[PDB]
């Protein structure tokens, strides 16, 4: 379909991470998935160049490849972890989860 | 100012949208029939100012659903 | 092969944009080509959630995508082009050519 | 205060790069071999932190070309 966001639950177990993060045990993610076809819509707020790379795709496939659906807006969540031994409490662990999807 | 487009593509929420422009996009990808799209727009203006190719066609108005029954063709 | 930047010649005309810019007739707009195979290179500057997608998709190719090779940062160009009929000097056209790629 | 590492990936520039620590990665993409990369790190140190799983191990080290000939294991 359509470039959006999408669920993404992550358990920090079945990476391995729970190792030195220790609450939560997962969080919701989220990813970006879909096809950013022409025309770009807005709200995926394409830049200047996706859309002229979007423009050059439609013209030869071979040329260019399509724009791509990526996260352009990403939020905090909070995390205890482990700093040499001690639990501690990180507030706002930058970059976790998509708050916004757009076409780059 | 804003004006009332008829909205008709995977991205509306509705059967109208508002904006600074109503817009219709005919575009054809590779191997495929040429899709109608139509909706508003609120940037990239420019867009609205490029000659016809083969591959896409692009008409702006700014009336009240001025778009709403529009057709466009390509080039050849 | 891997994401990297890429060449991509952009010929006004081709797109139709020639209409109403009036020079120059095109311009290096590069791309950005390839994929982002886990690990995540640190010159990608990969986000925390590009690298957690990446491990994810490393464990089940169902659960998410991989990571997206995007531009990360654009660099303007120069124009002329019309405005109401009268050639005009725009001296920096925002977000037109790629200088750096990302994993996203 | 860097540290001089062995440099062995698609993303080497040469043999020996320098970074805040070196590292060893084995990755094991679903139906192929694993394959080992050896670089330096100067972000992500949680990385370094991550227990082994069956699809990829982390290995880092702050000696002079401690990671030239490290080889790892994955998860059964």
């Amino acid at each position: 379909n359509y470039c959006k966001r999408t669920p993404l639950y992550i358990d920090f177990k079945e990476i391995g991470w729970d190792s030195w993060i220790i609450a939560p045990p997962g969080y919701e993610a989220y990813e970006c998935r879909g096809v950013c076809n022409y025309p770009l819509a807005e709200h995926l707020t394409p830049t200047k160049h996706a859309i002229i790379q979007a423009l050059v795709h439609l013209k030869n496939s071979q040329k260019a490849s399509k724009a791509c659906c990526v996260p352009t807006k990403l939020e905090p969540i909070s995390i205890l972890y482990l700093d040499k031994g001690v639990v501690t409490y990180k507030f706002k662990y930058e970059g976790m989860a998509v708050s916004e999807c757009g076409c780059r | 100012p804003l004006v009332t487009c008829t909205c008709e593509s995977p991205h509306c929420k509705g059967p109208t949208c508002r904006g600074a422009w109503c817009t219709v996009v005919l575009v054809r990808e590779e191997g495929r029939h040429p899709q109608e799209h139509r909706g508003c727009g609120n940037l990239h203006r420019e867009l609205c100012r490029g000659r016809p190719t083969e591959f896409v066609n692009h008409y702006c108005c700014d009336s009240h659903l001025c778009n709403h029954n529009v057709s466009l063709v390509l080039e050849a």
